[PDB]
């Protein structure tokens, strides 16, 4: 489906998509994400999702879970 | 012309170059040899800026609106060579003229203070701003590799240049030398406000009161913050802060690109990767 | 080479100076002054005493409560881990309520602590302003310093209180943090279309550069003529000597016009105050009467135009 | 009540125009304050007109402002009249804007870098009415900071590194503790002269004072005091100006140029 | 006790105590206003 | 140590104690009314 | 070295060199230990030797 | 006697200080017993 | 717990230790109350008990 | 109770009391306006 | 003493001060009664 | 340890030592309590025991 | 004697210092034994 | 090693070295404990040994 339905993304220069693009020889890809819970908080404290150094926003004090 | 107490100080001599050839005054100004050179460098620079506005970027976008006039540097494909006049060489000629004019101004100040018999603090302080300009248009383009890295000459276009250069590093606030320079600028503004306020308050007391003495100046700031720096030391500190701001701004701009090619927040990883935590 | 008067070569010690006597009904000054040798190479080598009245005590109490709340919330944000608190200290912050509350009071963990800290900090700043006014008036001096502080407080209140109330939500206010408040500064510019095109921002930047230029010029000028006794500015103002004359003549020969020893300190005062005045207006116009500063500048013929050498197709306009 | 006054005008434009009007007013005010010393100007336009056209520029001058001095020292007007003087020089060339030549002996000429006005002939006072700048022989409660050279007995050398005397006493400031003058006992006339700190360099290694303004033989013409315990605003200015003149008149190579 | 006033200057202690009481009262009222179970400025 | 003799401290202490008692009494009555309105424990 | 090397102390006083060396070797040792701790080849605590005996839950693979 | 007190002054200060500290700890104990009865934490 | 403990007041000024201990105790009390308010198990205001 | 004015200056006390009263009145009015149930700036 | 105010000049200030306090509190009480009559808050 | 250790007190000022050790001990106690609170095994408030 | 304390003045500081440090450590021992009984860490 | 090392106290002031040693040792102990707590292998509190009575 990627190689036929989204050619305005993955076929501008004819690069294409293969199984090796993600796995790179590994059964589990190296760069996947999940819904991040963030640092632990006290039981009665409401999390903010920011003000914490994180590599997911390149080490800035911005909201560290933009994936969801 | 002359102030009512100025005629005592118009003496002959103290020139650096020229002797008696250009030793005269034109109205209130003293010219000298460097006055002639600087004035004509400035005149040619102005005339070339006006001609560059007359030509415009094209024949359709040419305009005499002062906010929109812009003279742009060459392309990055010319490297450090000399570009054609219509394609960015006018910028290089104007840059040379500007450097000549600034250096002439500083040397004329040196001559004036040699004539008056005073210290050389003022041209020395001006040299810092000249050096910041030279880092902006000479040192960084050579380290990067092309004249195209300089900023364009325009009232509103060089703001676009500053914005795009800032966003080339994704978050420019995280540059550490930038933080130091900003701290110095804000502190300088605070100190200037306080110095002016105190001098005016002492010189203009409450109605029906006499002029305050030197003890009141020290007592006021010892009773507000518990320390007073003094009359000479406040000027020392003002000069120090104003020059440190410019020095650290020059450092901050000369390390962006030549010495660091990633985002600025990432630079702090050395602190976050220590084995202590 | 020649003595530049940047450092004090030889120091002289006299007994401590308590200060000009205060009128009746004032508390005595607290602390005994002491002398610092290394501090005396650049300025006066005497520290203390200080005056602490009732307004000064109230300011201290309010400000310490506010700072304690901020620090406690920063510590709670890392689950009481003091080592992790030291590691992340520059990135931590206390932040305003969520935009879904408007101008109401949310729970503590969702912006109540921010409101309480802001209220207490504002109270401390106001009390400190009153303290500066009272100390100026106790010695018979005028009130220029309190006016300049009032301008600074006006900009501070525009930044934190007036504009959020005008917009109708607390989420428009700035957080309490080092990197968080820089993030706020960047996001404010991004959201309202390139604050470089705000004309009051331009005026404020001009006045900041002008303050730096004026302080450099004045400091260098006074240091250059200090061999004639130029640092004693009050005497030169009431009785003009060679220092003031040479300082005026230098600048008249350099740029064609000059100021006075008394008048230059006015140029210093207005240049700094106008830095914050034009600042406070500049953000009160943002989001209230102007939505996008770049489009406003295009409307008024300010933004320049470039040849079209790179362009993109709009996927919302197909 | 909206943000658009007309099809073209809005609020943020009227606000900037109001700021420009206020700024023009402020600039006029500041330039009027700048003109309380040295105006009306002295030019050829006034003297050709027979003292009829007065050169003040724009804006014109303000009404006089009064300063009252403490301890009943008097009252001074910020814009005042002062008596025109006859300088001690002679024009080099007759065209306007030409320099003057310091007629006579340049050091003892009172013209150029060695020039000064005539200030009030009274000593500056403290908050209690005492003289402000006094020698350490009467300010006994003062002292020299620890681990410091204490420049008493140091030899003073001239411009060419030739000894011109030794330090005898130190003049300090009662209101702000710092050194304002050094006293040199000249070993050529058996006299004592004052030397400002701004014209002396402390060689703390070998214990010397360097005076790069005048030579060793020039310490014999420094203006003297009236009384050996206090100084006035007039004499301080004269003493400083005499040393300042040596920055141009000391040697034959100091008039320039380099090329 | 009572001799404690020979240690403490009455004016400063009185001012500090009154300031502390005012701050504590404001803080407690704010904390109660933030809790939905005790906010009295609602419809109830 | 504060420019106050014995009697000039005893008078102050008596007035201080009486005022403190009045303040604490009204505080207690306010808390009783509040607990009657809406108990918290 | 030369037998007459002991004259070196006629130019440098013992106190200001003893303090400097003692304040210098400590800093050098700290720096070297930290540099070794930074690498994955010479970190003796996290090398996995000898064995683990510490169990090492869902994870966040973004970090 | 660096602080300037005499022997009798220190002797009279210490007794009052210990008495007041004992009273404060005594009321703290009752507060904690009430808190434990309300909701034990261990 | 020592017969000559009162001599500690010959070393440290009582007036500058009373202020320090009062401030420390007040801040400690505030911090413990806030820590209890930051946990769902000991917030006596949001617990709902009694009677919701 | 009247000798409290030997401890504090009447003029400064009056000025401080007036300032505190005005600030407290502004604070209470703003708190009431912010809450929805007691806002009177909607007519009716 | 500390402010240099005699007791006889203190009695007169205290009387006027307490009279003003009573007058102020009367208006405050009346305003609160009316406010309760408009919309009760408990 | 030699009995003559009591000569330390004529080398360092007792008042500064007293205040420094008091401050250090208080800060250390606060730090240890907080580090324990940050964990899951040793948080006595949120442990849920007794329920 | 750089500190200035006499031979006997500084010698009696040690006797009270150690006598107080002993009891401080003594109560810390009980606290740690109780903590180990409640929930051991090693 | 040398029977004459006791001369070292004729050069460096003992009162300064006592403080510079006590402070340095305290800081070093704190740093080493922090380094140990920053690892997954030698963190004696979060190692799960012995047992775990709380749930996470
Ligand atoms: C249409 C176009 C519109 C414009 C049209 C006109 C254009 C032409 C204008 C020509 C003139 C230009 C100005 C030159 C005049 C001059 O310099 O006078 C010399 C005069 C020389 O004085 P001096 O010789 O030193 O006098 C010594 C005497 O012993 C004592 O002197 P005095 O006591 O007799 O002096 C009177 C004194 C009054 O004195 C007194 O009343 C007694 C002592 C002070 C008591 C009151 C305390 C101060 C009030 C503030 C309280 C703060 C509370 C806490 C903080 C709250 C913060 C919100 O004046 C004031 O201080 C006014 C109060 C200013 C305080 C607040 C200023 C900063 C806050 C800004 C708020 C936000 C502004 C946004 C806009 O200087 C002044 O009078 C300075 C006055 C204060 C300066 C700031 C005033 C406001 C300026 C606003 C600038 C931005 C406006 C933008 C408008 C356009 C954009 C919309
Ligand atoms: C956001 C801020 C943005 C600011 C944007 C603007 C910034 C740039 C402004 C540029 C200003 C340029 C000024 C040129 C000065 C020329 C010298 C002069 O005569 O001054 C006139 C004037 C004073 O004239 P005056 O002393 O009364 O006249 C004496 C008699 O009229 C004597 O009568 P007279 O018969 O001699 O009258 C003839 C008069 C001729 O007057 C004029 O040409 C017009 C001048 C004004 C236009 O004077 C001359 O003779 C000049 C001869 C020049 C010869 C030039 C060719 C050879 C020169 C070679 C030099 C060496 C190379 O000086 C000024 O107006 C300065 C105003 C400064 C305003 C600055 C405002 C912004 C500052 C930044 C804000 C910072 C915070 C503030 C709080
Ligand atoms: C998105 C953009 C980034 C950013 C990207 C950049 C970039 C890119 C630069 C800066 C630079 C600066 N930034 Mg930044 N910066 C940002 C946000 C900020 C904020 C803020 C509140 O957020 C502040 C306060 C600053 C402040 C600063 C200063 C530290 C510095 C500018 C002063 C200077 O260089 O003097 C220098 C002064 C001069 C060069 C004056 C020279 C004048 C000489 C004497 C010539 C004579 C003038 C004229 C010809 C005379 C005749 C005129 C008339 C005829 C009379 N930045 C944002 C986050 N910033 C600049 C810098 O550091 O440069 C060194 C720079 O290049
Ligand atoms: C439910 C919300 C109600 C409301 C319910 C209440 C209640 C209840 C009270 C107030 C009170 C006040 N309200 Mg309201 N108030 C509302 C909305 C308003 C609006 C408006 C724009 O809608 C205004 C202008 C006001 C105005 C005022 C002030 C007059 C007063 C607080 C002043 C203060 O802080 O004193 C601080 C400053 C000082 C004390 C300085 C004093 C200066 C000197 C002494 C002035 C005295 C003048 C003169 C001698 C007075 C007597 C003469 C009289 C004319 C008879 N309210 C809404 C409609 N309001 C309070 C009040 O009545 O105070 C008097 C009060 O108890
Ligand atoms: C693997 C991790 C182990 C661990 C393994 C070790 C090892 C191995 C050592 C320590 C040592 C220490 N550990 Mg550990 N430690 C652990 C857990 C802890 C915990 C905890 C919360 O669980 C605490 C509070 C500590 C605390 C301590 C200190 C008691 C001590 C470092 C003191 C210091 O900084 O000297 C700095 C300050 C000075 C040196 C001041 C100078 C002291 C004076 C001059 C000399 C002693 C006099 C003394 C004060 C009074 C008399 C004592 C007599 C000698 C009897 N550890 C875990 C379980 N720990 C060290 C130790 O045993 O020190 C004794 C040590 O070698
Ligand atoms: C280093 C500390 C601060 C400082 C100091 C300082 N500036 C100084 C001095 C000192 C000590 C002087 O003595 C000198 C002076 O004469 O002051 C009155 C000066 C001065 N600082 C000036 C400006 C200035 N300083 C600035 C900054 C600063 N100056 C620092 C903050 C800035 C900023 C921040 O933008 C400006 C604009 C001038 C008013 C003056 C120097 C005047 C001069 O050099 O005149 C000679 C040149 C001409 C008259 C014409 C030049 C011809 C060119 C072709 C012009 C265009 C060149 C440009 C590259 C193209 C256009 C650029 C676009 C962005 C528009
Ligand atoms: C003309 C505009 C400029 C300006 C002016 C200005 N600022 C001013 C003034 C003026 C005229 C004052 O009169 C006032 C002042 O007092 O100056 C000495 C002040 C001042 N400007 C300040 C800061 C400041 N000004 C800034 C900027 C500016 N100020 C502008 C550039 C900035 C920036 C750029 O961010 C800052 C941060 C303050 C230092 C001071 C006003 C202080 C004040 O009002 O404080 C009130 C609150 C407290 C004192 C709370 C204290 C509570 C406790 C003591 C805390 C205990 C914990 C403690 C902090 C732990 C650490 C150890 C401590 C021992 C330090
Ligand atoms: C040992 O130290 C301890 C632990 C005791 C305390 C340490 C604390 C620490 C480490 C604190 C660190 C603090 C830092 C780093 C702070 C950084 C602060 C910064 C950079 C702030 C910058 C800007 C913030 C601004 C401009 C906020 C302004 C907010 C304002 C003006 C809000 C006013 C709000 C009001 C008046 C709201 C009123 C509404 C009501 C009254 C209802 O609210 C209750
Ligand atoms: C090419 C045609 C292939 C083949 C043969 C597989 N993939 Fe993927 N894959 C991707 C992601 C995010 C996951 C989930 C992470 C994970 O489960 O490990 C997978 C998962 C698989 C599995 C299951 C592996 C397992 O855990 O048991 C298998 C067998 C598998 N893939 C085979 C991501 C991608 C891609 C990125 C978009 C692409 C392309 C592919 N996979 C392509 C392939
Ligand atoms: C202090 C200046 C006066 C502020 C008056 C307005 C207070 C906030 C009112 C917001 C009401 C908004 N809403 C949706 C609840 O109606
Ligand atoms: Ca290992
Ligand atoms: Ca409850
Ligand atoms: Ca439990
Ligand atoms: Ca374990
Ligand atoms: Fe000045
Ligand atoms: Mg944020």
């Amino acid at each position: 489906a990627a190689n036929s339905d989204w050619k305005q993304h993955v076929a501008v220069n004819g690069t294409g998509v293969t199984c090796y693009t993600c796995h790179r020889g590994n059964p589990v890809p190296k760069y996947v994400w999940v819904t991040d819970p963030g640092p632990n908080q006290p039981s009665g404290v409401k999390p903010t999702g920011q003000n914490y150094a994180s590599s997911t926003v390149a080490y800035a004090a911005l909201p560290f879970d933009p994936y969801t | 012309a002359m102030l009512s107490f100025e005629r005592k100080y118009r003496v002959r001599g103290g020139t650096l170059i020229g002797g008696d050839l250009f030793d005269f005054w034109v109205g209130p100004f003293y010219v000298g040899f460097f006055g002639v050179t600087g004035f004509f460098f400035a005149l040619l620079g102005v005339l070339l800026i006006v001609w560059g506005a007359t030509i415009g970027p094209n024949a359709e976008l040419q305009t005499y609106n002062i906010w929109q006039i812009s003279i742009a540097p060459p392309d990055l494909s010319y490297g450090l060579g000399m570009a054609p006049l219509t394609e960015g060489g006018l910028w290089q000629i104007i840059t040379i003229c500007a450097i000549g004019a600034f250096v002439s101004w500083a040397l004329r100040e040196v001559e004036i203070c040699r004539k008056l018999g005073i210290g050389f603090h003022i041209p020395f302080a001006f040299a810092f701003a000249i050096g910041a300009y030279l880092v902006l248009v000479v040192v960084r383009p050579i380290l990067m590799g092309a004249w195209g890295h300089g900023f364009p000459y325009g009232i509103l276009s060089h703001l676009d240049w500053v914005s795009n250069v800032g966003y080339q590093f994704l978050h420019f606030h995280y540059n550490p030398a930038h933080m130091l320079a900003i701290t110095f600028f804000f502190t300088n503004c605070l100190a200037l406000s306080m110095h002016g306020s105190l001098i005016l308050s002492v010189t203009n007391p409450q109605k029906g009161e006499e002029v305050k003495t030197s003890e009141h100046e020290n007592t006021f700031f010892r009773d507000i913050v518990g320390y007073s720096i003094g009359a000479l030391a406040i000027h020392r500190l003002g000069l120090f802060l104003a020059l440190s701001a410019v020095f650290w701004s020059a450092v901050c701009i000369v390390i962006s690109g030549p010495f660091w090619t990633r985002g600025w927040p990432e630079w702090w990883n050395w602190w976050l990767e220590l084995p202590l935590w | 080479p020649e003595y530049q008067n940047i450092f004090t070569a030889v120091q002289v010690r006299a007994p401590a100076y308590p200060g000009v006597p205060l009128p009746k009904g004032h508390l005595p000054r607290i602390g005994r002054p002491i002398f610092s040798y290394w501090l005396g190479k650049i300025g006066d080598a005497q520290i203390g005493p200080i005056y602490l009245g009732f307004t000064g005590t109230l300011s201290i109490i309010f400000g310490f409560i506010a700072i304690f709340i901020i620090g406690f919330n920063m510590l709670a944000s890392v689950d009481w881990n003091i080592i992790q608190f030291v590691k992340h200290f520059f990135w931590l912050g206390l932040e305003p309520p969520a935009p879904q509350y408007g101008l109401s009071i949310p729970p503590l963990s969702e912006g109540g602590w921010w409101l309480m800290a802001g209220f207490f900090l504002t109270m401390s700043i106001i009390l400190w302003w009153v303290r500066t006014y009272k100390r100026a008036e106790a010695l018979g001096m005028s009130q220029h310093l309190s006016w300049a502080f009032a301008a600074a407080i006006f900009f501070y209140l525009s930044l934190g209180f007036i504009r959020p109330v005008m917009m109708g939500s607390w989420a428009e206010a700035v957080p309490f943090g080092i990197f968080p408040h820089l993030d706020w500064t960047a996001a404010f510019s991004i959201r309202y279309g390139n604050l470089y095109y705000n004309p009051f921002h331009m005026l404020s930047i001009a006045f900041l550069y002008g303050s730096a230029l004026l302080f450099a010029m004045h400091g260098a000028t006074i240091l250059a003529v200090s061999r004639f006794g130029g640092d004693r500015e009050i005497d030169q103002i009431t009785d003009r000597g060679t220092a003031a004359e040479r300082a005026a003549i230098f600048w008249r020969w350099t740029m064609g016009f000059n100021a006075s020893m008394e008048s230059i300190h006015r140029w210093a005062w207005w240049c700094a105050v106008l830095t914050v005045i034009t600042a406070g207006i500049g953000i009160l116009l943002t989001g209230t009467v102007v939505e996008n500063w770049y489009l406003w500048a295009i409307k008024h013929g300010v933004a320049p135009a470039y040849p079209e050498v790179v362009t993109a197709v709009d996927p919302y306009a197909t | 009540m909206s943000a658009a006054i007309t099809e073209y005008m809005d609020v943020a434009q009227l606000t900037i125009w109001a700021f420009w009007f206020f700024f023009a007013g402020l600039i006029i005010y500041l330039r009027r304050e700048d003109k309380r010393e040295g105006y009306p100007l002295d030019s050829d336009r006034t003297e050709r007109s027979g003292g009829r056209v007065k050169v003040v520029g724009f804006p014109d001058l303000a009404d006089p402002k009064t300063f009252v001095l403490p301890h009943n020292a008097g009252t001074v007007m910020a814009p005042r009249v002062e008596a025109p003087t006859s300088i001690n020089a002679t024009p080099v060339a007759p065209f306007p804007g030409a320099p003057f030549e310091p007629n006579g002996d340049p050091m003892l000429s009172g013209f150029g870098p060695a020039a000064s006005p005539d200030r009030a002939k009274h000593c500056d006072l403290t908050f209690e009415g005492l003289p402000k700048i006094v020698p350490m022989r009467v300010a006994t409660d003062f002292s020299i900071a620890d681990k410091d050279p204490d420049p008493r007995g140091m030899t003073v050398v001239g411009l060419d590194g030739e000894v011109a005397g030794t330090i005898s006493d130190i003049w300090v400031d009662r209101s702000e503790p710092q050194i304002r003058y050094l006293e040199v006992d000249v070993s050529a006339t058996k006299k004592k002269v004052l030397l400002p700190i701004g014209f002396s360099r402390f060689d703390k290694k070998a214990g010397k004072v360097k005076v790069a303004a005048i030579k060793a033989a020039h310490f014999a013409n420094v203006p003297a005091l009236s009384k050996p315990d206090q100084i006035t605003l007039y004499e301080e200015d004269k003493v400083c100006a005499y040393y300042a003149g040596g920055k141009l008149y000391a040697t034959a190579e100091r008039a320039g140029p380099l090329l | 006790m009572h001799k404690i006033w020979q240690i403490f200057d009455p004016r400063r202690t009185l001012v500090a105590l009154f300031g502390f009481l005012f701050v504590l009262g404001l803080l407690i009222h704010f904390i109660l206003l933030s809790s939905p179970a005790f906010n009295w400025l609602s419809g109830s | 140590m504060t420019g106050l003799t014995e009697q000039e401290a005893q008078e102050f202490h008596g007035i201080f104690v009486q005022s403190m008692t009045a303040f604490f009494g009204i505080v207690v009555i306010a808390h009783i009314l509040a607990w009657l309105w809406r108990p918290w424990l | 070295m030369s037998p007459d090397l002991w004259k070196i102390w006629l130019l440098i006083d013992p106190r200001r060199v003893l303090i400097a060396v003692f304040a210098f070797l400590t800093i050098l040792g700290l720096a070297i230990h930290m540099i070794l701790l930074s690498t994955t080849e010479f970190n003796w605590l996290e090398d996995g030797i000898p064995a683990a005996k510490v169990q090492q839950t869902p994870v966040v693979p973004q970090r | 006697s660096m602080t300037g007190l005499t022997e009798d002054e220190a002797k009279e200060f210490h007794g009052i200080f210990t008495q007041s500290m004992t009273m404060f700890f005594g009321i703290v104990i009752i507060a904690h017993i009430l808190a434990w009865l309300w909701r034990p934490w261990l």
